[PDB]
């Protein structure tokens, strides 16, 4: 017997399996335990979901869909959706007051989905994901959601399952997934949470209260478009300056190369939450030398301090918004892989008076960790 | 809602039903409306 949790992330997506009494996350074709909602399409029509399509974006740079998940159950001249299609470089067009992605794909041939569709595709690759490490089908599903979705985001985010071949048999909110996969459920009396997720493209504060180990989303902040990418993107364009000034050359105008370069970059950041330094290497087809520097913590931490600084302010509006003082907090769940860098977990420990976040889990899996316990419970 | 989570155990407990996977305060009140009279 095996049901599945699946975190259906903006970015990152990631599938845990409930089998004998326990969750195992299961890793995708590289080797990676999150998978990007990326969807692209080959030429005959052959959807690439995940990695594949991630890391073809800058010679695809208007066919690669991502971030779906910011359209989703979502009407056009919501002003949300208004300001999002500002920094979408895919197509996204009006049909009967609802938001629609279109992509050319070649030849004359042009696709349109509503984003129910990319969802259900990113929700098939998960599922495909889990069924390829098993050697059998999974079909039974808790799919997460943010806090601050409505029925009709639910309803869409169920649909996407529906057509991926899942049995939605509920959908739960992001931020109790967490609660639940770092053991708060288990917590007597009243307490107080505070859940800071920060994504690859978005920040989630929600300010849960627990009562005899049940949950209530009491309030919600963050930053829509603050998130793990912006980090990456200034350190990119530190190494772009930097390749500018050593060869003479726009290493923007080799597209696989910034390509390589995000790779090197992300591979960067996690090292440097548990190492002082860094290489970065540039790889061009344009160019004979392989350009090759060091970044170091310190420097990776003035790139990005006042992104790093604006996290707290969220933090403070939602504990505004629920009349609640710092003081009041009894847990802190971290929530997302830019949680591991140590200058965040410095500057959310300080804000709290010292207080430890809650730890045993790794932060980027602990949605789907706890979408996959959810699963176990309601079967 | 102003009942507290023992109390809204206690009367899903007293009618006899049990709250599979309930994880929310919402779950609980969803479940319990649907079991509890309300035109008496
Ligand atoms: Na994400």
């Amino acid at each position: 017997g095996t049901v599945v949790g699946i975190d259906l992330g903006t970015t990152y997506s990631c599938v845990g399996v409930f089998k004998n009494g326990r969750v195992e996350i299961i890793a995708n074709d590289q080797g990676n335990r999150i998978t990007p909602s990326y969807v692209a399409f080959t030429p005959e029509g052959e959807r690439l979901i995940g990695d594949a399509a991630k890391n073809q974006l800058t010679s695809n740079p208007e066919n690669t869909v991502f971030d779906a998940k910011r359209l989703i159950g979502r009407t056009w001249n919501d002003p949300s959706v208004q300001q999002d299609i500002k920094f979408l470089p895919f197509k996204v067009v009006e049909k009967k007051t609802k938001p629609y992605i279109q992509v050319d794909i070649g030849g004359g041939q042009t696709k349109t989905f509503a984003p129910e569709e990319i969802s259900a595709m990113v929700l098939t690759k998960m599922k495909e994901t889990a069924e390829a490490y098993l050697g059998k089908k999974v079909t039974h599903a808790v799919v997460t959601v943010p806090a601050y979705f409505n029925d009709a985001q639910r309803q869409a985010t169920k649909d996407a399952g529906t057509i991926a071949g899942l049995n939605v048999m509920r959908i739960i909110n992001e931020p109790t997934a967490a609660a639940i996969a770092y053991g708060l459920d288990k917590r007597e009396g009243e307490k107080n949470i505070l859940v800071f997720d920060l994504g690859g493209g978005t920040f989630d504060v929600s300010l849960l209260t627990i009562d005899n180990g049940v949950f209530e989303v009491v309030a919600t902040n963050g930053d829509t478009h603050l998130g793990g990418e912006d980090f990456d993107q200034r350190v990119m364009e530190h190494f772009i300056k930097l390749y500018k000034k050593k060869t003479g050359k726009d290493v923007r105008k080799d597209n696989r190369a910034v390509q390589k370069l995000r790779r090197e970059v992300e591979k960067a950041k996690r090292a440097l939450s548990s190492q002082h330094q860094a290489r970065i290497e540039i790889e061009s087809f344009f160019e004979g030398e392989d350009f090759s520097e060091t970044l170091t913590r310190a420097k990776f931490e003035e790139l990005n301090m006042d992104l790093f600084r604006s996290t707290m302010k969220p933090v403070q509006k939602v504990l505004e918004d629920s009349d609640l003082k710092k003081s009041d907090i009894d847990e802190i769940v971290l929530v997302g892989g830019s949680t591991r860098i140590p200058k965040i977990q410095q500057l959310v420990k300080e804000f709290f008076n010292g207080k430890e976040p809650s730890r045993g889990i790794n932060p980027d899996e602990a949605v789907a960790y706890g979408a996959a316990v959810q699963a176990g419970v309601l079967s | 809602k102003k009942l507290r989570v023992k109390e809204l155990k206690k009367i899903l407990d007293d009618w006899g039903e049990m709250c599979k996977g309930c994880a929310e305060k919402s779950d609980y009140i969803r479940k319990i409306n649907e079991l509890m009279p309300k035109y008496a």
